């Protein structure tokens, strides 16, 4: 099939989006949750690795990778050190909302996952990293792991499994890189949030040496509907290689700013046109929407009126679904001066441990700065340029990579107006 | 606006006193329990922000302290006190508002939650009011977007605010009263304000969709 | 009987599983560019100035770290290997300090030598570059820290080779800033080696500073007699006068350090 | 960290005196031989020159670095202790 | 069925040492952790 949206309410995975039903056991029970999950533990690794891989279940966190074959390299003989996973409920880029609502109102399907999941890779417990901010939400799921266990659902001999499974959260103390996979697990072990250089993969060297797991939670939070539901299920959303629903959140200039649940491959604008309301001041309003968290590059009005909105179908217009965080602007809005604000925030966020992004970032932040307030040459867009294909592809960590990005983005589609402020300021100071 | 070199001053030298209360040494207990035995240095982070949460500043002392009962060399503890930016290593006032300025709040007049917080209160931001009450500062995206613009006062969200809502919060804090957590503006969370577009239906029950076999 | 072939530029070298790139190219004497590897501290990988091509592979692997796979060919000259360096170098020189005149590193610097072989010749940095106050670590080693390029060769040599876990990085990002956050010293039979493995001027040893230059020095390899070790090491002299005692490397005596009665 | 000037083999000689110019402290010498240093490819060319002129030689054995074992993935060891402690 | 009020209003009562009070009571539902075999790296 060629369309894709108007997802009906019988396939939401994530049936208390809104918390209007209650979040807790006795809630998340009538709404199917916990169900045979003794008779999906039972069927053995092979059988949940084989219901990722057939849906085409792409990692929510923002790098896409498939979720099968990523859970497979844990599928291997023990040699005696125990196995984990670590749910990143970091939540870090700019524009992502969607983990919190996870976290809030519908934490038992998180835990569920945590066991699907986990049982799938041969670990023997979940660690649950969440943002230290995120206080309230963490003590939510403290409140339900708790329910959990008292219900036997987790813990010794899980859901009357044979299985032994433990949920621990553990609270960031507050930086966008403990959501980096190798910098959460350093995280966890007492150290800075520095990102780990690759090999050895997490698969072997991981949480406190051990092999290791890092899943968003989006991804693993339907990994248990995955099973119950069946792969094919998950494979009828969205094109091929895109499959599945997604959880959208859309903010900026819309008239209403919210996190939906929506089908894969959607249209962009149908997206913003329907959910949100529709950009401040009509559609042709708009000016350009980041598709995916503050990472991403931004794009037009004129990429924006057919693009779908999946990882392939933003590959080839130049950006990325990411986090699939929509922000959006309004001609009124100060493009440069919103795009220098995301250097900012990566500037003000590097863990500085790698040269190109330590000095790069910085140096992209000082001149973004200058571009705003008009005070640069038309010569410095090509060497900003230059200087961030020096950070990108160089760095330990892909933060450098998504800071990056934005200014590409900026200086590929806005060049006018870089080069229109640089006049106005040249007369203005002559 | 901070440094991360500690010069010894009279409030605040190895010789602050700082100890664990009784019922938080229980309490660190169960953190270290948590880890596999041989890993306690994992547990840094928890007892480091224990020890926040029971003096809501990081003395040097306390620092030295969370070295002592974990057992590990205290520059691997102020290694962590400094990376992270919940630790306050600089004493703070009682409530703690942090004002979102990252673009997807920016877009939404972040900036005027900030003028006016300055102005009610008579602060910038960095200071910390005379009556050792309010901190204000900026800060990056706290996970709340698509309800801009934001504040966080110590551990709760106030979301969706307006340049009159704000005023609110500061008063029944002057008041001693507790301002609520939650969004201001009728919706409750991340719903889309001006009725549902989606989960309108009842929830689908147990064994809904479930595929056959299993 | 289990050397893997690798190539390097198209020579075919016999390495034991689980030799870097870096140690590959050193067998066929090609020498990769480095700040932050150092040969007897444990790998850290960010300096980032070993950047490597390996053919028909999109990215660069930091040769100091990657381990090398069979089949591989390394292109330690190619085009993405040069600019690779250009670009790393032009990012560890944006906020180092003009202090070359007045460093006594100069002259000997690994910062100024790998610049002249591999970086760029000019400069693109049009912005204010940063300054951060210097420590007093004790009366042998004189901290200039504005020339530090953060390649925690001090950390990784203080923990692991002196077993003294008191330098390390406080702050973040382009703030992030080596030392011991209070005030302590530095005192120890071994401190004197991060004068030598720091590659810059941020580590200097106070009672050799500021006297003489490298290049006016005659170099006599001799031996230390302040203990029975027997230290291999080397005197600098200046027209008939000895400036500082240096480390010679003997693998079977000293490796590369010194104690600080020797130095 | 180069490796650059430890490919040639060195003919040096013996340390003669130096001593203080009275009139500016300058470094005298009656050795004329004090700056000689004379390049070789190989141990054994070096060993011919000095034979064929009658310096007596004394040669030492080229000094190469050991090679190490290195390993990124073995500060993290789940429990040896090569864990470092902070990157 | 309701689905017309807000559900969610606990975390309007969570004291400043609520996450680390219920880690306290589901201290007694873990398992035996694993041990490396020694006290510690040995820092
Ligand atoms: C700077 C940075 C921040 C990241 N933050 C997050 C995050 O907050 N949540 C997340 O699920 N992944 C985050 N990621 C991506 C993770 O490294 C990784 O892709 C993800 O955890 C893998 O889990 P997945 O299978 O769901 O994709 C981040 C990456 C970078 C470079
Ligand atoms: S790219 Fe930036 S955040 Fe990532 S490791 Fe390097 S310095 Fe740290
Ligand atoms: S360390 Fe000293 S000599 Fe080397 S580049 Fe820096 S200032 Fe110049
Ligand atoms: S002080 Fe020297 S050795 Fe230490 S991190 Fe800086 S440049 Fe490297
Ligand atoms: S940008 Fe302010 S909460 Fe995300
Ligand atoms: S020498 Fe390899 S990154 Fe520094
Ligand atoms: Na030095």
């Amino acid at each position: 099939k060629t369309s894709f949206g108007s997802l009906k309410d019988e396939d939401r995975i994530f049936t208390n989006l809104y918390g209007r039903h209650d979040w807790r056991l006795k809630g998340a029970l009538r709404r199917g949750d916990w169900y045979k999950t003794k008779e999906i533990l039972l069927k053995g690794p092979d059988w949940i690795l084989g219901e990722m891989k057939t849906s085409g279940l792409r990692g929510r966190g923002g790098a896409g990778f498939p979720t099968g074959l990523k859970w497979s390299f844990m599928n291997k003989p023990s040699d005696g050190r125990p196995k984990y996973l670590v749910v990143n409920a970091d939540e870090g880029e700019p524009g992502t909302c969607k983990d919190r609502e996870i976290m809030r109102h519908d934490p038992h399907k998180l835990v569920e996952g945590c066991l699907v999941g986990g049982r799938a890779m041969g670990a023997r417990a979940a660690y649950i990293y969440i943002r230290g901010e995120f206080y309230n939400e963490a003590s939510n799921l403290q409140v339900a792991i708790r329910e959990a266990y008292e219900a036997g659902l987790i813990g010794k001999n899980a859901c009357g499994s044979d299985y032994d499974f433990d949920v621990f959260v553990v609270r960031g103390a507050g930086a966008y890189i403990c959501g980096e996979e190798t910098a959460l697990i350093e995280s966890i072990e007492g150290k800075q949030g520095k990102p780990r250089l690759k090999p050895p993969f997490p698969a072997d060297v991981g949480v406190f040496g051990c092999p290791t797991t890092v899943a968003n939670v989006e991804t693993v939070a339907v990994s248990p509907t995955i099973c119950r539901r069946g792969g094919t299920w998950f494979a009828g959303f969205g094109r091929e290689r895109n499959s599945g629903t997604k959880l959208f959140n859309i903010s900026g200039h819309v008239n209403h700013p919210c996190t939906v649940e929506e089908e894969m491959s959607v249209p962009l604008k149908e997206l913003i046109e329907k959910h949100a309301g529709g950009v401040t001041g009509g559609w042709d309003n708009l000016l350009a929407v980041i598709p995916g968290g503050s990472s991403t590059p931004l794009i037009p009005k004129s990429v924006c009126e057919t693009v779908l909105m999946d990882f392939d179908a933003l590959v080839q217009a130049q950006t990325g679904l990411g986090t699939a965080a929509v922000i959006v602007m309004d001609r009124s809005t100060d493009i440069v001066k919103a795009i220098a604000r995301l250097i900012e925030f990566y500037k003000h966020e590097s863990c500085g441990q790698c040269t190109p992004c330590r000095e790069g970032v910085d140096w992209m932040n000082k001149v973004m700065a200058r571009f705003v307030k008009g005070d640069a040459r038309p010569a410095e867009i090509d060497s900003l340029w230059e200087i961030s294909k020096q950070i990108e592809g160089h760095t330990i960590c892909a933060l450098g990579d998504g800071a990056a990005w934005p200014v590409q983005g900026l200086i590929r589609h806005f060049r006018p107006e870089l080069e229109d402020r640089m006049q106005r300021f040249a007369q203005q100071h002559r | 606006g901070a440094l991360f070199v500690h010069r010894d001053t009279p409030e605040n030298n190895p010789d602050t006193p700082f100890d664990f209360t009784p019922e938080n040494y229980k309490r660190i207990e169960a953190i270290v329990k948590n880890y596999p035995e041989g890993h306690q240095a994992a547990a840094v982070l928890p007892v480091l922000d224990l020890a926040q949460r029971q003096n809501g500043w990081l003395p040097i002392s306390a620092m030295n302290k969370v070295a002592e009962v974990l057992q590990v060399p205290p520059m691997r503890v102020y290694e962590v006190a400094t990376f992270y930016t919940m630790y306050n290593r600089k004493p703070v006032g009682k409530y703690h508002i942090q004002v979102c300025t990252t673009t997807p709040c920016m877009l939404r007049d972040s900036d005027s939650i900030l003028e006016t917080l300055q102005r009610k209160l008579g602060i910038k931001v960095g200071e910390t009011t005379p009556d050792k009450l309010f901190t204000l500062i900026e800060v990056e995206c706290l996970g709340a977007c698509v309800n801009a613009p934001m504040v966080q006062i110590n551990d709760n969200y106030y979301e969706d605010l307006t340049p009159k809502d704000i005023e609110e919060i500061i008063d029944e804090l002057k008041a001693g009263k507790v301002p609520k957590p939650g969004p201001r503006s009728g919706r409750f969370c991340c719903e889309p304000a001006g009725g549902l577009t989606s989960l309108t239906e009842p929830p689908k029950g147990p064994g809904f969709g479930v595929q056959a076999g299993l | 009987s289990n050397l893997i072939e690798v190539f390097v530029d198209g020579q075919s070298v016999m390495v034991e599983p689980g030799t870097t790139v870096l140690q590959a190219c050193e067998k066929v004497g090609m020498q990769i560019p480095r700040f932050c590897y150092h040969e007897r501290l444990s790998v850290a990988g960010n300096c980032r100035m070993c950047l490597v091509e390996i053919e028909k592979a999109p990215k660069v692997v930091a040769a100091c770290a990657m381990p090398v796979m069979k089949g591989w060919n390394i292109l330690t000259n190619s085009e993405k290997s040069k600019k690779a360096r250009e670009g790393v170098m032009e990012f560890l020189l944006a906020n180092h300090p003009l202090d070359c005149p007045i460093c006594d590193q100069g002259g000997e610097c690994d910062l100024q030598d790998q610049s002249m072989m591999f970086g760029s010749d000019r400069s693109r940095f049009l912005e204010g570059k940063r300054a951060v106050e210097d420590k007093n670590i004790g009366p042998l080693v004189k901290t200039i820290m504005t020339r530090c390029i953060q390649c925690t060769r001090c950390i990784r040599f203080a923990s692991e080779i002196a077993g003294v876990d008191d330098l390390g990085t406080t702050g973040r990002g382009n703030d992030m800033q080596v030392g011991t956050y209070i005030e302590k010293m530095f005192m120890s039979e071994l401190s004197g080696n991060v004068i030598d493995i720091c590659p810059v001027g941020a580590l200097t040893s106070k009672p050799y500073a500021f006297t003489a230059r490298p290049w006016e020095t005659r170099k006599t390899e001799s031996i230390d007699v302040m203990d029975a070790v027997g230290s291999n090491i080397v005197v600098s002299t200046r027209t008939g006068e000895v400036m500082r005692i240096l480390p010679r490397m003997h693998e079977d005596i000293n490796e590369e350090w010194i104690s600080d009665k020797t130095r | 960290s180069g490796v650059n000037n430890t490919k040639k083999w060195k003919m040096e000689f013996d340390t003669r005196e130096r001593w203080e110019n009275p009139l500016m402290g300058w470094a005298s010498t009656a050795d004329p031989l004090s700056n000689m240093v004379l390049t070789f490819s190989a141990k054994e060319d070096a060993i011919a020159f000095a034979e064929k002129n009658g310096w007596s030689y004394d040669v030492e054995e080229k000094k190469v670095p050991k090679p190490k074992s290195k390993s990124y993935g073995a500060n993290f060891s789940w429990n040896k202790r090569t864990r470092v402690s902070t990157k | 069925t309701d689905t017309t009020t807000y559900k969610n209003l606990q975390h309007h009562d969570y004291n400043t040492y609520t996450f680390l009070d219920l880690n306290l009571d589901l201290s007694k539902f873990r398992l035996p952790q694993p041990s490396s075999g020694r006290e510690s790296p040995r820092h």
